[PDB]
């Protein structure tokens, strides 16, 4: 159970972090995490 | 017909029957109208042909 | 099974949409049939993402053989319904139509059943990490100096 | 049962849809028969995912027999209602119709009843893990040195 | 695939919009083709944000070749459907139409499928921090006296 | 890119709105063209808050050269769609019109993509406070008597 179990990590849609994928790799070069807000077809990304 | 001159595929429907007084001459599925349409409705008979009230469901 | 070719799939999709069948009096033109065949090919290529998508056994025709229509699709007997329902849904736009609720539901159900077996096969568990010991319970592995799991 | 052939199933489905029955004055048309027979074959092949789906005993016609219409479906008496109600629901969009709420509810109920017995059969518990002791209460295994369960 | 050119992409988009297709007895207009090609170029430049966007293999034409039409798009076979659906959605306001819900949903799904593989590739872990010890279990690190991770 | 001038952007915006294009039989006057160019310049100047806003490389025209229309905007290939979509949204009210939902959504998406890279670059972390010791592990700093981090 200890070893072969996925750890605690967030669930992301690819569009949410598209373009900001280097902010979540674990480095500490940024003061916050950015997210994509809009889509060209749906207007706004769903909020969950 | 889709152009007013040439008529396409021809389908045979029993429009009469001896000693039957309720027949309901009908065709289930007609195709999709591209621009225009017309119908031929040809009969070949030795007995009288009475026809009235042609109708379709255009949707 | 009678739906043996891409042309058969396209004809089934049109019959589902109510645009063309064997009982109709007006039919769609072969150029439109070819366009629908190309839309089917595009949909299957989008599904099968170069091996990492939905595996069904579809065969992509080559331009060396001129007509793409007329080549057997190669799908199994259980995927034809889903494939041509999805094709009808995709090509309804062209004729200013909209696929009905039953068609959309059958399309969703068919795609789900298409990917069910692939998902079951792909639900694999990763091996033990490179830092687990094998444990002393494995006496045979202990006697061979196999003290940690390899990994990868 | 009176319903014994694929043609009987198609006639029942068309009658439920109201397209062609003696309740009205409409008679079934051969092109409306063949398309619905093909639809039924596709739907049954989708349901029976090569044995991993719904089991019905349906007999799949081979290409050697020219008329698919007329062959016995092979279904049990308890599957005919579900099969033909779902067939009516599936072939309703052909005539740009919509199956009624009672037909839809009966189709859902029949499909659930079709899968009920297979679900009960397939609800099976996995064997003991390979790392359990057999327990010293089992004297036979203890003496034989069957101290652990096989697994798999 | 028979869709190998920007013109084929534009024709597919117009077919889906219903603006110009064989099924509607409407031919494609060159004044509507140049505008659609310009939109396609703008959309692809917006997507492929100079290498940091949605990689698709699209080939951007140059001012050296006078007619932009006739050039191969360079898209992989699994991108054309998404691309021309999105193009139809984008160029609908030119003719003051509205792409239907099926086209909009297909464009969304295709764009997500386009970015899926690049997202998987870009989901990478940063290296160990420059302040972490390497531990005493690593034989090579102990040999080279690399008590701390390189970092960066 | 085919669009290389402020007038090209304005004509693209009018094409989107459906007011005028290269196929329309009616056109808008050069005074209206100049008004649209002025609105585009105002909107770009509002975005580029003297360098503290959105950086796009837009080259503002000068009054010494008479025609503002005719100058290369200087935008990159990935900004043209966003700029002219927002321009169409801005100049829609002039003609008693209203930008459509697809145009508005594309405008929002384009502006977000325009500011994405600048936001990534501006997401910087401030240096250590002037009251933070450098730690005794910082050997070079401690030797050079940099006991505390340099204030800024």
């Amino acid at each position: 159970i200890v070893a072969r179990t996925p750890k605690k990590k967030p669930f992301f849609w690819p569009e949410q972090i598209a373009g900001f994928e280097h902010m979540y790799d674990g480095n500490d070069d940024y003061p916050y995490y950015l997210l994509n807000r809009t889509d060209e077809n749906s207007g706004d990304l769903p909020t969950q | 017909t889709t152009d007013g001159i040439n008529y396409g595929r021809e389908q045979m429907i029993e429009q009469n029957e001896p000693f039957v007084y309720d027949k309901r001459v009908l065709w289930k599925r007609v195709g999709r109208i591209r621009r225009l349409i017309g119908f031929k409705l040809r009969v070949i008979t030795k007995s009288p042909v009475t026809l009235s009230g042609c109708q379709i469901r255009l949707e | 099974m009678q739906i043996k070719t891409k042309g058969d799939l396209v004809r089934a999709a049109l019959r589902k949409l109510g645009v063309a069948s064997d009982a109709t009096l007006t039919d769609v033109e072969p150029q439109s049939m070819q366009d629908a065949v190309d839309d089917l090919e595009a949909m299957m290529a989008e599904w099968y993402q170069d091996g990492k998508g939905i595996i069904t056994g579809y065969v992509f025709s080559d331009d060396e053989n001129p007509p793409a229509e007329g080549d057997d699709h190669g799908l199994r007997s259980s995927a034809v319904s889903a494939v041509f329902h999805n094709l009808a849904c995709r090509i309804a736009p062209d004729y200013a139509l909209e696929a009905t609720a039953k068609i959309i539901a059958t399309a969703k159900y068919g795609k789900e059943l298409l990917y069910k077996q692939t998902a079951i096969s792909r639900a694999k568990r990763a091996p033990y990490p490179s830092r687990m010991p094998t444990g002393s319970g494995n006496s045979f592995a202990n006697l061979n100096e196999w003290h940690y799991f390899p990994g990868e």
